[PDB]
This record gives structure tokens, C-alpha cells and sequence, in this order.
């Protein structure tokens, strides 16, 4: 599909039974063994796996390939021999911990080592204008994450920036297999990077997060047309989204 | 086969937070002395005389005192007759005494004798294993003297293949089913070890027991924070069963959290607010802890066997704050939740 | 006059309960450090061992 | 509280009132004022005295 | 199919002002929303039924055409619209009682209007009567006035 | 001013909403018989599914 001018995407479930399956072939052929038992070509055996992912141009068709590769680490320790090959061969990480799990944070991203160095030149003009600062406010929450637990004698910025923090939270959880449109994830966003939801209360963020999006799509669909297609957010969807969730936020609880 | 069910115990910490399923590979983990055994030997007890079909017990590489203390425990039950035709449990033993050549062909042949009743029958079998981490070290002991450089820590290159290759068998098709539960010695309380780590692989439900709750005297010791299963889901279980596992979780998590607080301040410097999400996550500790009917011999007490519908509504009570009157003893080691204010007065008197 | 007296105190004595805590914390990290590089240094001669002697 | 905390043993039977609750919230003239009145109406008449803390 | 349209849903329609019954203009715009949203889960159009591969793929005849010749020419009566009427009957009635503020009110309107016009009439010079300026500030029966 | 603008406002609010209510109910018809339509080919296909 890459030769041919098509787009794909491919998952490897899970890289990490890969490298055991391969170090039994090769103790059974009499090779050199070497760290935790494994040949000496275990980081030739994935970095020329994972370098078939290209992002092909004009001349040869304009194709390309996503590679996504699943890795399970023991007890949370990425500096094992095979959780350190495929860190450095690969571009970001998304790190999913076992203690956000349980507190009620799902999907359970970590988004503090969490990175991408493609950055966000992949992400829309709509999508990069209202998450550079929501990646900027969640960065300031988790500064004074440790205040949280006996705070109520500290500056009104701080308890400003711990309103914030929790109410960024509750838009990013999201239950299993229901997958959003860009064009809705953005107003979700800017629902609550603006400064629409420091009033209401922190438990009913979901409420009124699921209340809103079955409006908006019968109510408001020529408005999540002119950013599906246009692809950035102007002047005119600026005043028009604004007066939406004003709306709305106005006669809500009922 | 693809369908998935709910098969009911009676227990209240495997029944809340991590359900077992019919036709369903289930997994009990845990170290040495915190009760593998005697939580294998609930399940022949509560659910292997209320079952139709037929049953199955492997034994690899255990003590061989505990081969008979359940040929004397299922003959004064009437599960084993030796008089007459009408039996339902067949046995296949190989202990710790045997040589290691011995103790890696015992598993395959349990698993065979289970075949027969699942594909030349229809039956609906069961399958109860305990040890099976006594099958990967007893290939583990044969191996250097057939020629195999070793791979870590010391088990034999071959290691996730062969383990495969028998639990490919132990399946629900198209022409039967088999529940099995299967005990995992885990070596000196460490899960990342190279056997009990790819097992979690071939199992549905985990039950991961535990010596930090052992020693505190909640017993089963089961973790509720380390045990999955694979229909815990909205869809399957309900949306009241879901949204109250789920709460159990969370208090608990966040009861974790304060521990660390309480180190350095102390108890009583704590808000008013937090000093009731510990009392709160004190009495769903102490709750989870039921009296066993095949341990009375250790306890004295009686066989308790809480249905599925009063466990959620015993612990719907005590998240929202409708037994914050009691202390913390009157949910030890009782039934359902009307037990826990009978035995709440009967301490009152004695004052 | 007492609750300013107080109030300073814990100020002082929750200073110095964290900077022995990380005059601590660089001690058990190089212990940490050495015994890390320890046991891949042992279980590599293990698997060496086992097999020169087949 | 901790003032009666470490006397509880050597004088125990020396004690008037004890006055707990103290330091969580700052300190106002109304609890100069709950003290000072219970001071009076014990029915301890007493003739001279002294305060001790930490300025 | 048919399809008509409606008004705005803005501004009056969830402010119907019941005594304090907010709660039931609430509930009045929850169904309009619900509604909308199960329209557009459905199209106007089903799919079509396929005959010819009917008979080829189910070739058993007899017990699988009987079906597909008593199935094919069935009708749908949809349900009755009794409530339909009542439920607009009753907002023929109110409309005529929300015009009584219209009705009852306007001469209430006209008589202060016309209360402005004769009090600029009283004020009139600065030494004027005593007697014009008897109407505003009052008067009354023997011992009324306390202080 | 106020109380001429009092008359106004409840001629206005009343006429919207008293066709809200006609429209409220137009949509339950259309939705239950597009489901039924819909309905009426489900169970044959039921049919035209078990036989093969
Ligand atoms: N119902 C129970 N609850 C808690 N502990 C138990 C229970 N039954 C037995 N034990 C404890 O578990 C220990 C080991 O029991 P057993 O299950 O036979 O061994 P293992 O789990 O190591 O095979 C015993 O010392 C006993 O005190
Ligand atoms: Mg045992």
C-alpha cells in the first residue's frame, strides 16, 4: 500500500515476545550468547523492522506506513536490554502506568513521559492553536500536583492553577470504544481552555461534557462543517462557538 | 468458542471485583503459605457438588500428605463412592517424590483423561491443577544434561514454548467446555520471574494473592488492586455491578496515597474530610474477609456464602455513608451485611 | 506572639527534615548504581560458565 | 492539648481546666474571650499569678 | 418520506415561566433533542429487498417464497394521532387568554399616560394654590397624622 | 415602558412555544414509522439469512 500511492498503518502485538522467540532459535544453534542470554544481533533484528516505516514523496507516489509497536515492560523498569532497543530506534513514547489506573484516569496516558519529536507539526491548525496552551496549563498543574493533598492556605494563582488542573483532567478521560471526530474534540477543548468551567463543579464535568456533544451535532452541524473543511479556526467561527457555550452553560442544570 | 458467561462462587472478593466465567481459564498466584490450597479446596466444595458433569483433579509435585487428606475429604462427602457406580471425581497423581522425568508428563496426562469428557462426551468438565509451576521446573532440571546452554535466570532455552503447547489444550470448542482453576507458585514473591510471567498470557481471570494482606490477618488474602478478569464490563455484568467495583477501587488507591501522609504528620492532624475516606476504606478491607467453610479447623466459625446480589448492595451501603455508626470489628469475618450489625450490639454489652 | 513563634519553627524544622532526606537520597543512589551493574555482571558469567562446560 | 500531653504524669492533680482545639484555625478575641471568662466562674479565687510563652 | 420543519428552539420556547415550573419547559426541549438525534439514526429510505437471489441462494422453494410472497405485499399502519389534536387544542384556548394582558392592561397604559399629562397640569407655578396641591400630598380625617 | 413591553413579551413567547409543541410530536410519528419500514425488512432478512 506504501509502493502504490496508499496510506496504511500496522501494529505489532507485542514486539517483546519477539525477541524471546528469536532467543531460543538461537541457543538451540549454538550462538554466542550475551546480556540476559540474547545474541548479539537483537538491535538488528528491530531496527530493520521498524525502519521500513516511511514517509515516501511525490516521485515515487506519495505512499506511506505508521508503525505502532507494543512493548510490555516488568515491574515499570524501561532500562532492560529489549525496553532500551526500541526506545532508541523510535520516535515518542506513550507510557500507560498502573497506578492511574485505579484512580479513575481512563485512559491511563502519562502524559508527563510521554513525547513526540515529530512535535506538532502533525497536528490540524484547528487542533494546535487551543492544545498549545492546555499542554502548557497541564504542565503547570503538575508542578503543584503534591499541594493538592492539604492546600487551602496558598496564593488565589495557585488555587487558580489547581482549578484548572483538575477540570483538564476530567475532559481527557474517555470510556473504550467510542472513538471522536477532530472537529468535536476541539470544541470540547475549547470549552474548557477559555475559562467556561471554573464554576461548575468538578464531578459533573462528564455530565455536562456528554450533555453538550449530543447537542452540537444536531443542533449545531453547520458549524462542525466549517471545521471539518476548512481545517483552521477563524475570526467568524471564533464569535459563533463563543456565544454557543454561553448558551448552553446558561440553563444546564436540570 | 466465544461466548462468555458468569459462573457464581458464594466468595465476596472474587465475586466483586474480578468474576470468573464458564468455560473460562482461571488463575490463583501467590506465594508459599498464603492459602493456594486451601482456596483450590473452596472450589471443590462449594462448586463441584451443585455441577452436573463430570470432574477432574491433576496433582504435579506436591506434598503427598495432601493427596490424601482429599481422598479422606471426598470419601465422608459422597463424592468418591467406593461401594457402587456412581462417583463423579477421577484422580491422577505425581508427587515431589517422584524423579524429575516424572513430574513433566503428569499435567499432560490429567488434561487427557479431561479431553475425553469434553470431545467423545458432551459433559460440561472441570479441571482443577495444583502445582503447575512444577511442570516448567522439572523441565528445568533435565535440560543442561540434553544439551542446552541455559537462557535467564536459569530456566531451559524452550521455555515458552512447551508451556504453550499444553495450554493450547486446556479450551472451550465447539463440542464441550472446560473451566479450570489452576494454582501458580510465584518464586519468593517476585512476578517478574520468567515462569509465572508468561502464564498471564494463557489466563482469563488472575487472582493474585498476597502476604502483605496475609500478615494483617484479611483473610482470603486476595489483592483487589492486582486482580483482572476479562468481563469485568458494563455490557456483561451491568451498569450497577460495574460503577461499584470500580468505586472499590478507588478508595482503596486513594486510601494508599494517604498512608504516606500520615508517616510524618499523624492521624489526628489530618482534615476532617480525609479522615473519613479512611474510615470508610478501613470497613471495605475489613468487609472483604469471609469465614471459609473448609477452614474450620483453623477458626472455629461457620461456613458463610454471600449471593451475588447482596454483595453489591452490602458495599453500595458503606460507600455512601449509611454505617458510619459502627466500629471497624463489626464487619470482620462475617456474611452479608446483616450479620455486621447483629455482631455490632452483641459487642456493645460488654462494656 | 505564640502562633508566629510556632508557625516559624515549623517553617525551619521541615527544612532541615528535607535536606537530610536528600543528603540520603544521592547515598542510596549510587548504591543503587553499583549493585544494578553487579547483577548483570553476575548473571552474565552464569550463562558463560554453563556453557564452556557443555 | 501537648502541654497536658507531657504533664499528665508529674502533675496530674495540679490541673484547673485544659483548653484544646488550639492552632488549627489562627487565633481571634473571642477565644481570649471563652478563656478568660472560664478563668473566673470555676470557683477557684486565687490572688496572684503569672503567663508563660514564647515571644 | 415527509419532513417539516420547525421554529426556533432559542430563547421563548424553554422560558414558558410555569409557577417555577422551569423543570417542565426544561423537559420540553429534552424531547425535541432526543427525537432529532433518532431521526438521524434512521434514513427515510430502508434498504431494498433482492428477489431474483432469493430463489437461487434459498432453493428449497415453497416454504421460503410463501413467506416472500405474503411479506412483500404487507402494510405498516403507523400508530393514531388522537393526542395529536388535544394537546393543540388546549394551546388555542391559551392563546386567547395571553392576550387579556393585552386587552386589560393597554387602558392601564393609557390611563398613565394620561395621569403624566395632568401632572405636569399641578405643578404649575411656584406660588400656585392651596388646594392644587391638595391631590398629591394628602389629607385626611381628624387625628391621622401621629407626629 | 416596562409594563407596555409586559404585554409584548407574552405574545411573542407564547405563538413560539405553542408550536414547539406541534413539532415536538411531528418527529415522534416520523421516528416510529421509519422504524417501522425499517422494522418490516429486518425479519425478513432473518429469512433470507437462516436458510442459506
Ligand atoms: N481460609 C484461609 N484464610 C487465610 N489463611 C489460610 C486459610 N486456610 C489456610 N490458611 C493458611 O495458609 C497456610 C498455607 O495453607 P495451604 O493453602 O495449604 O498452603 P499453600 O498455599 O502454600 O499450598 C496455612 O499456614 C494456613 O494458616
Ligand atoms: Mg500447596
Amino acid at each position: 500500500f506504501r509502493d502504490n500511492g496508499k496510506h496504511a498503518l500496522i501494529i505489532y502485538d507485542d514486539l517483546s515476545k519477539q525477541a524471546v522467540a528469536y532467543r531460543q532459535m538461537s541457543l538451540l544453534l549454538r550462538r554466542p550468547p550475551g546480556r540476559e542470554a540474547y545474541p548479539g544481533d537483537v538491535f538488528y533484528l528491530h531496527s530493520r523492522l521498524l525502519e521500513r516505516a516511511a514517509k515516501m514523496n511525490d516521485a515515487f507516489g506519495g505512499g506511506s506506513l505508521t508503525a505502532l509497536p507494543v512493548i510490555e515492560t516488568q515491574a515499570g523498569d524501561v532500562s532492560a536490554y529489549i525496553p532500551t532497543n526500541v526506545i532508541s530506534i523510535t520516535d515518542g513514547q506513550i507510557f500507560l502506568e498502573t497506578e492511574l489506573f485505579y484512580k479513575g484516569i481512563r485512559p491511563a496516558i502519562n502524559v508527563g513521559l510521554s513525547v513526540s519529536r515529530v512535535g506538532s507539526a502533525a497536528q490540524t491548525r484547528a487542533m494546535k492553536q487551543v492544545a498549545g496552551t492546555m499542554k502548557l496549563e497541564l504542565a503547570q498543574y503538575r508542578e503543584v500536583a503534591a499541594f493538592a493533598q492539604f492546600g487551602s492556605d496558598l496564593d488565589a494563582a495557585t488555587q487558580q492553577l489547581l482549578s484548572r488542573g483538575v477540570r483538564l483532567t476530567e475532559l481527557l478521560k474517555q470510556g473504550q470504544y467510542a472513538p471522536m471526530a477532530i472537529e468535536e474534540q476541539v470544541a470540547v477543548i475549547y470549552a474548557g481552555v477559555r475559562g467556561y468551567l471554573d464554576k461548575l463543579e468538578p464531578s459533573k464535568i462528564t455530565k455536562f461534557e456528554n450533555a453538550f456533544l449530543s447537542h452540537v451535532i444536531s443542533q449545531h452541524q453547520a458549524l462542525l462543517g466549517k471545521i471539518r473543511a476548512d481545517g483552521k479556526i477563524s475570526e467568524e467561527t471564533d464569535a459563533k462557538l463563543k456565544e454557543i457555550v454561553t448558551n448552553f452553560l446558561a440553563g444546564f442544570e436540570a | 468458542s466465544v461466548e462468555q458467561e458468569i459462573l457464581v462462587t458464594g466468595i465476596k472478593v472474587v465475586d466483586l471485583l474480578a468474576p470468573y466465567a464458564k468455560g473460562g481459564k482461571i488463575g490463583l498466584f501467590g506465594g508459599a503459605g498464603v492459602g493456594k490450597t486451601v482456596l483450590i479446596m473452596e472450589l471443590i466444595n462449594n462448586v463441584a457438588k451443585a455441577h452436573g458433569g463430570y470432574s477432574v483433579f491433576a496433582g504435579v509435585g506436591e506434598r503427598t500428605r495432601e493427596g490424601n487428606d482429599l481422598y479422606h475429604e471426598m470419601i465422608e462427602s459422597g463424592v468418591i463412592n467406593l461401594k457402587d457406580a456412581t462417583s463423579k471425581v477421577a484422580l491422577v497423581y505425581g508427587q515431589m517424590n517422584e524423579p524429575p522425568g516424572a513430574r513433566a508428563r503428569v499435567a499432560l496426562t490429567g488434561l487427557t483423561v479431561a479431553e475425553y469428557f469434553r470431545d467423545q462426551e458432551g459433559q460440561d468438565v472441570l479441571l482443577f491443577i495444583d502445582n503447575i509451576f512444577r511442570f516448567t521446573q522439572a523441565g528445568s532440571e533435565v535440560s543442561a544434561l540434553l544439551g542446552r546452554i541455559p537462557s535467564a535466570v536459569g530456566y531451559q532455552p524452550t521455555l515458552a514454548t512447551d508451556m504453550g503447547t499444553m495450554q493450547e489444550r486446556i479450551t472451550t470448542t465447539k463440542k464441550g467446555s472446560i473451566t479450570s482453576v489452576q494454582a501458580i507458585y510465584v518464586p519468593a514473591d517476585d512476578l517478574t520471574d520468567p515462569a509465572p510471567a508468561t502464564t498471564f498470557a494463557h489466563l482469563d481471570a488472575t487472582t493474585v494473592l498476597s502476604r502483605a494482606i496475609a500478615e494483617l490477618g484479611i483473610y482470603p488474602a486476595v489483592d483487589p488492586l492486582d486482580s483482572t478478569s476479562r468481563i469485568m464490563d458494563p455490557n456483561i455484568v451491568g451498569s450497577e455491578h460495574y460503577d461499584v467495583a470500580r468505586g472499590v477501587q478507588k478508595i482503596l488507591q486513594d486510601y494508599k496515597s494517604l498512608q504516606d501522609i500520615i508517616a510524618i504528620l499523624g492521624m489526628d492532624e489530618l482534615s476532617e474530610e480525609d479522615k473519613l475516606t479512611v474510615s470508610r476504606a478501613r470497613k471495605i478491607q475489613r468487609f472483604l474477609s469471609q469465614p471459609f467453610q473448609v477452614a474450620e479447623v483453623f477458626t472455629g466459625h461457620l461456613g458463610k456464602l454471600v449471593p451475588l446480589k447482596e454483595t453489591i448492595k452490602g458495599f453500595q451501603q458503606i460507600l455512601a455513608g449509611e454505617y458510619d455508626h459502627l466500629p471497624e470489628q463489626a464487619f470482620y469475618m462475617v456474611g452479608p451485611i446483616e450479620e455486621a450489625v447483629a455482631k455490632a450490639d452483641k459487642l456493645a454489652e460488654e462494656h | 506572639e505564640s502562633t508566629t513563634s510556632e508557625q516559624s519553627a515549623r517553617m525551619t524544622a521541615m527544612d532541615n527534615a528535607s535536606k537530610n532526606a536528600s543528603e540520603m537520597i544521592d547515598k542510596l543512589t549510587l548504591t543503587f548504581n553499583r549493585t544494578r551493574q553487579a547483577v548483570i555482571t553476575k548473571e552474565l558469567i552464569e550463562i558463560i560458565s554453563g556453557a564452556a562446560a557443555l | 492539648d501537648k502541654i497536658r500531653g507531657i504533664l499528665h504524669r508529674t502533675h496530674s492533680d495540679q490541673f484547673l481546666v485544659t483548653f484544646k482545639e488550639v492552632g488549627r484555625k489562627p487565633p481571634t478575641f473571642g477565644d481570649a474571650s471563652v478563656i478568660a471568662l472560664e478563668l473566673l466562674n470555676s470557683g477557684y479565687e486565687f490572688d496572684e499569678g503569672s503567663i508563660i510563652f514564647n515571644r | 418520506r415527509k419532513l417539516a420543519l420547525k421554529a426556533i428552539d432559542w430563547v421563548a420556547f424553554g422560558e414558558i415561566i410555569p409557577r417555577n415550573q422551569k423543570a417542565i419547559a426544561n423537559s420540553l426541549k429534552s424531547w425535541n433533542e432526543t427525537l432529532s438525534t433518532r431521526l438521524a439514526a434512521l434514513p427515510e429510505k430502508p434498504p431494498a429487498i433482492d428477489w431474483a437471489y432469493y430463489k437461487a441462494t434459498v432453493a428449497k422453494a415453497g416454504l421460503v417464497d410463501d413467506f416472500e410472497k405474503k411479506f412483500n405485499a404487507l402494510k405498516v399502519p403507523v400508530p393514531e394521532d388522537k393526542y395529536t389534536a388535544l394537546v393543540d387544542a388546549e394551546e388555542q384556548e391559551d392563546v386567547k387568554r395571553c392576550a387579556e394582558f393585552l386587552s386589560l392592561s393597554k387602558a392601564r397604559i393609557e390611563a398613565y399616560e394620561k395621569e403624566l399629562e395632568k401632572m405636569k397640569n399641578i405643578i404649575p407655578f411656584d406660588q400656585m394654590t392651596i388646594e392644587d396641591l391638595n391631590e398629591v400630598f394628602p389629607e385626611t380625617k381628624l387625628d391621622k397624622k401621629k407626629y | 415602558i416596562d409594563l407596555e413591553k409586559s404585554q409584548q413579551a407574552l405574545v411573542q413567547k407564547r405563538h413560539y412555544l405553542f408550536d414547539v409543541q406541534r413539532n415536538n410530536i411531528a418527529m415522534a410519528l416520523e421516528v416510529t414509522y421509519r422504524e417501522r419500514l425499517h422494522r418490516v425488512y429486518k425479519e425478513i432478512k432473518n429469512r433470507l439469512d437462516y436458510h442459506i
